[PDB]
């Protein structure tokens, strides 16, 4: 009924430390309090017992080592590594391989995380509102360019479209058929996505038939589109993804933002 | 078993009959705990649509799927703390929010079916007949009461008919839809509502997906409607040997109304809502929900505003209390239709015994 | 007489007009202020020396504004007042220029069988004191109120909203050894703001706030020792048109449980014009104030009606300046004061 | 923010109601018996103007008596009514231009474009407008919306686009597209050059159109200096936003209230339902603003004048209106219908979501099912119609005739069909 799914990789985005043999990408000690402890704390809050970290390539004991020593655990983790890992897809290729021991709903958060949000209230709004994806937008730094773009509602609260900025044409783009039903669309500017996803019962027939998704992005949350055509079988309650804002200085980790952390965590 | 007491809002010098609140917001949860029933908690808490009927229904499904999940331990026995299990979930209801009789009676079914079978037979064909005879149950004591309901309407409802109701009762939702599509008939449909509920704006929202013209009403002003209308069924919850109805509103208001102007008001039932237990006035066990539910603007229900009001502490004394379960008279119900078909409420226990 | 001379001889005419069509102007006190200042107008600049055509144009004028606005009736009414107080005054002046009596003030078998002076300035003098009863009404019904309330008693209120009940209330729970408890209905459609301004100034004062939905009366009604209301106007076999939501039913659950009703009311707020049917006298209200959106209204219909009639089967006394006066009996006061021909003008 | 003048826009989209104009125009048209025009001159004076400017065209003289019938052309108001003359169907630039070459205003003005039934109060807007011109000097124009009638769904024709901001409240884009009549395009541009400087964008299609501006003196010179504008939504403010000027501001504000500019026949009918109902509040037909009008508000959603004779034996349904002088005979099954001032009637009428303008004279027996009848169009006997059917000037229907669906009716004593002179759809007779 209740299980989790922690996802790790490796430091490929990150610049100037994570490129040395025996350190990985799941414990990071950046600002005194590390990096995995936050998110073990988060799955402790959630009441969720059953839950499975999935492990890359690199590094196949050492996640083993973190999760017993040191730490308060008290929970049965297990760490697998599956084999179809290549990269050049960070996770989509995992959850692939791993969808007979979904017995419930699953919840997906990754190791890298910098969270302060009251973290009851997004699980609840996932059980309440009758919906199937439910996902997460942070306000910008605000401590004294090109970026990223996103859609909104405000009454419900709901979620569209997704896309970003470095793979598109120059002008910016609306579908006809993705307005007439649904009307108001909100667009924003300084929301930054924190990557934290939920999942219902009815999702593994997608993933063993036909995949499509990169970067657990791409076929997700946009294949919600039943107008126009109808052409890819729906499972059914329609196929809808939702969305819900917050004020706390708490985010995504991807650039230059590890040493901004750092200088947060002091306070 | 969780969290209990320290919580806002005073104890309130006038009504105090039952107290007033409980879990909400879910933390430290007990390991054994079928997330249906607390599913069910987490709606009624807020909820819209059901009143009455459909809720013990709920109750009984959960129940059935809380049945088909149960198998028989190596150590403990079929009837070893199935029983405390149903009783701390009884108590775990109560502390959400009072039940009603229907459910009481169900309770007791099950009870009675826990006595019913020895602990000796095959586990597997125990359940299997178990959930059958259950299913039976709810057919009999649910479906077919309803359709009983309905078929005693189509004789007693006149050729074109205007009908004017308060609630949610499905049966009466199904009742004039029945009238509607089915058999149908020419039906001037009004419904009344309150402030903090939306129950008779859904039954108009829904009788018009299934296409009838509507009529929708508030407190303020009932008579205006009035002086023309003909026929009227009102909220039925729970009936008790005295002969009122606990019911939902102010019903009892439009009741006085009927009353002294013309016509008789009268209410279909199911043979299984009666009681045994018995009150006389709207002070006797009251049933309560959070002031919080008319702070807010009307309009809708989710709006979050900025104005004037949010004051139960903040200023000088400002108690802003309500009820959700009322009196309903004697002398005005004079229909009763059952499972037994026919009766008065006068003859408030005539089927209690006959059962 | 129609609109021709009166727009350029009186200046804001055409303001009060639109104040009265389009309710610029709020208050049924503010409008009778504005309906003697019109008056004051007409008298200081405008010159007659003729005083039955003036009269008679007065009548019209009056007409004409009841026309205009078939539910605000204290504009009439102070029309109605002041041409009485012409009227009597003529008539002692005739007696004079020309050169018996009855078994009470007024005579009835006199309708049926044939029966320069400084009166301009008796004539202002009038307007004055018909200012000066409007402002200080109160303080002649404050001894006459605190006559009637006891200790232990609870009190409900629906429908409060003007500053005379309020401050009848204040005057009230000053002597606060008196003990009264408040019930408060909030009044759905327009009366809630108001409700809670009320509310508000309770809390003030430091009155026992309990905060009602209309739908919960019966529930009370047992418990409820003393009902207060506070009318917008008054009528001729006892009813009232109270301002707005929720009196009714109120009245109708006081009937069936028998239980006392006050109002507080002034005779200038009482209208001689007997109200004969729902059918016209009760005003409805706007759906704007009750759901959102409008697609959903082209099957269902919605029904609301702002200010609400009273049958005077219910209500038993009128705590004025005068005195608390007996519903079946009110007629007669309006009468000491109104007529039989100033009815249908 | 005393002594104010305007500018109004009647006279401006005939055609679009195609079946009538041929004799009366446009804007003189009744809604439920009181004509359009009048709402807009009451939120004038409501606003507080001194100086009036009107356009007349098409079907001119008869605009022109009317107004001077109306209680204005007399003196006790604070304002007057002036006339300006223009050529037989025109855009809204030319007259902008002929405005500028008279030349008159000093300081803030107003121009309402198209047929406006707004309840808002606008004191507190015009103080807001004062308030952010006092901001910053290179700032023009005003511009309202509302939140729309439930879903866009109904609403077919008018699929406005509006893009805005929440700090300082301004728009850039506009944008139209058909949709489930012919399903075609599926593509939108939006502008790229500055958008970190304003950072909060709010983007909302489901907006109610009304087309009004509180404008300052910028706007003719504006018009002056730039002659290629022909329109004020579709190009012109747009025009200004992108780098015409540099610096230039405009305002964007919003009200839940009810305000609808008509524009179509089924936008119209569904004006006249919500009048009907209790929507509108600072219009009402109990409150009589007319002085001539003595309607009032009853029981079961009906309107009525006084004066009023009927038959007996009776049926009625909701939200429907009964004007003064209408002689009925036995009969009327009246659902959701307006019927002007005087109507002989010999006998029954089967309503359901009807329309009937001023003085009709209805013979005997008619079935009619969503349809109009426009002023002095006589019915014979045996009118039976379809849904959204409309009928123009002085169409004497006589004797036997049937019609469904979209059927549009002539009213020149020259495009359309079904005609004015003797049987309309059962021989060709007239011009």
């Amino acid at each position: 009924s209740i299980q989790a799914f922690v996802f790790c990789g490796k430091g490929s985005n990150l610049a100037p430390m994570q490129h040395s043999t025996r350190l990985p990408k799941a414990l990071l000690p950046i600002g005194n309090r590390p990096m995995i402890e936050y998110v073990l704390d988060w799955c402790d809050q959630a009441d969720f017992k059953e839950i499975s970290v999935v492990a890359p390539v690199d590094e196949i004991e050492l996640i083993e080592s973190g999760l017993t020593s040191f730490l308060n655990s008290n929970h049965s983790h297990h760490l697998q590594d599956p084999k179809k890992i290549n990269f050049i897809s960070t996770g989509e290729s995992l959850q692939k391989e791993l969808l007979p021991r979904i017995n419930g709903d699953f919840v997906i958060l990754p190791c890298d995380f910098v969270t302060d949000i009251p973290p009851q209230v997004l699980v609840d709004q996932f059980r309440n509102r009758d919906d199937n994806n439910l996902a997460m937008t942070i306000y910008y730094k605000n401590s004294l360019k090109q970026q990223q773009f996103f859609t909104v509602y405000s009454e419900i609260l709901l979620d569209v479209y997704s896309q970003r900025d470095v793979t598109k044409t120059k002008y910016l783009q609306i579908r006809s058929h993705l307005l007439w039903n649904y009307p108001n669309l909100t667009v924003s500017t300084k929301l930054l996505n924190s990557f934290i996803y939920f999942c219902s019962f009815e999702l593994c027939q997608l993933l063993k038939l036909g995949p499509q998704s990169m970067s657990r992005q791409a076929s997700f949350k946009d294949p919600f589109t039943g107008n126009q055509q109808q052409q890819n079988p729906p499972t059914t309650i329609f196929i809808l993804p939702n969305e819900t804002l917050f004020i706390r200085a708490n985010n995504l980790n991807a650039y230059m933002d590890a040493n901004r952390f750092v200088l947060k965590i002091k306070s | 078993p969780g969290i209990s007491s320290v919580i806002p809002t005073v104890l309130e010098q006038s009504f105090d009959n039952s107290s007033l609140i409980s879990v909400k917001e879910l933390l430290l949860n007990k390991d054994l705990i079928h997330p249906s029933i607390l599913l069910l908690t987490s709606h009624l808490a807020h909820y819209k649509i059901v009143g009455s009927i459909p809720r013990c229904i709920a109750m009984l499904e959960v129940f059935q799927i809380v049945i088909k999940d149960y198998q028989t331990p190596k150590g403990t026995t079929l009837s070893r703390n199935l029983t405390s299990y149903l009783s701390h979930q009884i108590d775990l209801l109560k502390k959400a929010r009072p039940l009603s009789v229907t459910m009481g009676n169900a309770i007791r079914w099950l009870k009675q079916e826990i006595s019913l079978i020895d602990p000796s037979t095959p586990d597997k064909a125990a359940k299997k007949d178990l959930c059958e005879k259950i299913g039976q149950f709810a057919k009999e004591k649910i479906e077919l009461a309803d359709q009983l309901i309905i078929d005693n309407a189509s004789t007693q409802i006149e050729e074109s008919t205007t009908i004017v109701t308060y609630g949610s009762s499905k049966v009466l939702t199904e009742l004039l839809l029945h009238n509607a599509i089915s058999l149908k008939k020419n039906i001037k449909v009004i419904v009344v509502d309150s402030r903090p509920l939306f129950e008779g704006r859904k039954m108009a929202e829904t009788l018009r997906n299934a296409g009838v013209n509507v009529m929708y009403a508030l407190i303020t002003s009932l008579d205006t409607i009035f002086n023309d209308v003909d026929y009227v069924f009102l909220g039925a919850h729970s009936i008790l040997s005295n002969g009122f109805l606990y019911s939902r509103a102010g019903t009892a208001m439009l009741a006085m109304s009927a009353k002294r102007r013309n016509i008789p008001v009268l209410v279909c039932c199911e043979s299984l809502k009666f009681s045994q237990r018995v009150q006389l006035d709207s002070v006797t066990f009251n049933e309560l929900a959070d002031p919080n539910d008319l702070v807010n603007i009307d309009y809708e229900n989710p709006v979050e505003r900025r104005g004037n009001k949010g004051a139960l502490l903040n200023q000088f004394i400002k108690e802003r209390k309500f009820e959700k379960k009322k009196l309903a008279m004697e002398n005005k119900p004079k229909g009763n239709k059952i499972g037994g078909k026919k009766g008065s409420e006068g003859e408030s226990k005539d089927a209690s015994n006959e059962e | 007489h129609p609109n021709a001379a009166t727009s350029d001889v009186n200046v804001t005419i055409d303001t009060f007009v639109a104040k009265l069509k389009r309710r610029q102007v709020q208050g049924s006190y503010a409008i009778a202020l504005e309906t003697l200042q019109l008056l004051m107008r007409f008298i200081s600049a405008a010159r007659w020396n003729h005083v039955n055509d003036l009269i008679e144009q007065i009548r019209d004028l009056g007409n004409s504004l009841e026309k205009a606005h078939p539910t605000a009736f204290s504009c009439g009414n102070v029309i109605r007042r002041i041409l009485a107080v012409l009227r009597d005054e003529v008539e002692e002046d005739t007696m004079s220029t020309t050169v018996v009596a009855e078994p009470l003030i007024s005579s009835m078998f006199n309708l049926l069988q044939k029966p320069k002076t400084d009166y301009r300035q008796v004539a202002i003098q009038g307007i004055k004191d018909l200012i000066d009863e409007i402002k200080n009404i109160d303080e002649g019904i404050q001894q006459i109120a605190i006559d009637l309330i006891h200790d232990h008693e609870i009190l409900l209120t629906p429908t409060p909203d003007s500053k005379t009940v309020l401050k009848f209330l204040i005057t009230a729970r000053e002597r606060s050894n008196r003990t009264f408890t408040v019930l408060v209905t909030e009044g759905f459609p327009n009366n809630t703001k108001n409700a809670h301004e009320f509310a508000k100034k309770l809390a003030q004062h430091n009155i026992e706030t309990l905060v009602v939905p209309d739908s919960a009366v019966f529930a009370l009604m047992s418990r409820v020792g003393k009902v207060i209301i506070g009318t917008k106007a008054v009528f001729v076999n006892g009813g009232t048109i109270s301002s707005n939501s929720g009196v009714s039913s109120v009245c109708e659950c006081a009937r069936e449980f028998r239980t006392p009703v006050f109002a507080v009311a002034g005779l200038y707020k009482l209208s001689p014009l007997y109200p004969f049917d729902v059918e016209k006298f009760v005003e409805f209200g706007g759906s704007q104030r009750i759901l959102p959106r409008m697609d959903p209204r082209k099957r269902l219909d919605t029904v609301n009606q702002i200010t609400d009639y009273v049958p005077p089967e219910n209500i038993d006394i009128y705590i004025t300046n005068v005195g608390g006066f007996n519903p079946s009996f009110i007629y007669r006061i309006a009468w000491d004061n109104y007529k039989q021909i100033d009815v249908h003008l | 923010e005393d002594r104010l003048q305007a500018v109004v826009l009647t006279d401006s989209y005939e055609t679009r109601f195609m079946p009538l104009t041929a004799v009366k125009p446009r804007c003189l048209l009744p809604l439920a018996n009181v004509p359009l025009i009048e709402y807009t001159l009451e939120f004038l004076a409501k606003a507080g103007v001194h100086e009036v400017f009107l356009i007349c065209s098409s079907h001119a003289n008869q605009i022109n008596d009317y107004i001077e019938n109306s209680k204005w052309n007399l003196p006790w108001s604070p304002f007057k009514i002036t006339t300006i003359m223009s050529p037989e169907a025109r855009c809204t630039g030319d007259v902008m231009r002929d405005l500028d070459n008279r030349g008159i205003i000093t300081g803030d003005f107003i121009l309402v474009s198209g047929d406006v039934l707004t309840n808002i109060d606008f004191s507190k807007m015009l103080e807001f407008h004062k308030k952010m011109h006092l901001q910053d000097k290179d700032h023009i124009s005003t511009m309202c919306l509302s939140k729309a009638s439930t879903y866009p769904k109904t609403r077919t024709i008018e699929p406005a686009a509006f893009v805005l901001d929440k700090s300082t409240s301004r728009c850039i884009y506009y944008q139209d597209l058909p949709l489930p009549s012919s399903r075609e395009k599926t593509s939108i541009q939006i502008d790229p050059e500055l958008l970190d400087n304003v950072d909060e964008f709010v983007i909302r299609n489901d907006l109610i159109d009304c087309r009004i501006d509180i404008c300052t003196s910028h706007v003719p010179l504006i018009f002056q200096e730039n002659f290629d504008y022909q329109s004020l939504r579709t190009d012109f403010v747009k025009g200004v936003i992108s780098s015409d000027i540099l610096g230039k501001h405009i305002y964007a504000y919003l009200t839940d209230e009810y305000a609808v500019r008509v524009e179509s026949w089924q936008t119209y009918d569904t004006i006249s339902q919500d009048f009907l109902g209790r929507w509108c509040y600072p219009l009402v037909l109990d409150s009589n603003i007319q002085d001539d009008q003595t309607y009032s508000y009853e029981s079961r959603h009906i309107y009525k004048e006084k004066d009023v004779v009927l038959a007996q034996s009776c049926k009625i349904g909701k939200c429907t209106a009964i004007g003064s002088g209408t002689k009925i005979g036995e009969g009327t099954k009246i659902e959701n219908s307006v019927i002007g001032r005087n109507c002989q009637i010999g006998e029954n009428i089967r309503i359901k979501n009807s329309f009937i303008w001023d003085d009709c004279i209805i013979g005997n027996n008619s079935i009619i099912d969503h349809s109009l009848i426009a002023s002095n169009a006589t019915l014979g006997s045996n009118v039976r119609l379809n849904d959204g059917c409309i009928i123009g000037f002085n169409v004497k229907i006589d004797d036997n005739m049937d019609l469904d669906r979209n059927t549009k009716i002539s009213a020149s004593p020259q495009d359309l069909d079904d005609q004015t002179l003797a049987v309309s759809i059962v021989g060709d007779k007239g011009v």
